[PDB]
């Protein structure tokens, strides 16, 4: 009567203690997924953007060259 | 006529219930009793389990029997 | 059934589902909701990469659930 109420009401809140602690192993795991996903990705585009850092001062390298020749030549 | 209801720790319920009750009628009670909803509630006897719709005298249930009661508490 | 995806701008989208529901259509509902081409929605759920033609009573998601929305470049 009430016992068989009272082992539902303690069966409801022993689950309920059990999807909140599933909730947050999820929960924390899919963060440490997605923060390890997010650095990845910003570790890409660094390694793209110092391809790209050289590549344009390899170029200035080349002008600073060119140009010590050009004031070379027409500074009589 | 008096049935009883008996979960698997043991505790029983006593209700008084008509032969041309539904197992919906039944589950009914038991939430009127227990407040459990009755789609948590599943009655077996003799062997099988009860649908909502058949009545106590479909199952041949009469006085004085025991039906087992399980609840899905987890998954739904 | 309900469920929750959970955005990295701190949004909680809410969708209503049934557990036979493929991640494609789940991504499907995803659009009718944020305008999102679910070609760019990355749903990760448990740690995991969920795999556009599996359902989601494969990944033993259930009612309620949050799935976490990373979007593509």
């Amino acid at each position: 009567p009430g016992e068989l109420r009272r082992e539902y009401e303690e069966e409801i809140s022993k689950v309920a203690a059990e999807r909140r602690a599933s909730e947050e192993e999820e929960n924390k795991a899919s963060e440490e997924y997605i923060q390890r996903l997010l650095a990845e990705e910003e570790e890409e585009e660094k390694r793209q953007a110092e391809k790209r850092r050289r590549a344009m001062e390899e170029q200035l390298k080349s002008d600073e060259e060119l140009a010590r020749k050009l004031s070379i030549d027409i500074n009589n | 006529m008096q049935i009883f209801v008996k979960t698997l720790t043991g505790k029983t319920i006593t209700l008084e219930v008509e032969p041309s009750d539904t197992i919906e009628n039944v589950k009914a009670k038991i939430q009127d009793k227990e407040g459990i909803p009755p789609d948590q509630q599943r009655l077996i006897f003799a062997g099988k389990q009860l649908e909502d719709g058949r009545t106590l005298s479909d199952y041949n249930i009469q006085r004085e029997s025991t039906l087992h009661l399980v609840l899905r508490l987890r998954g739904g």
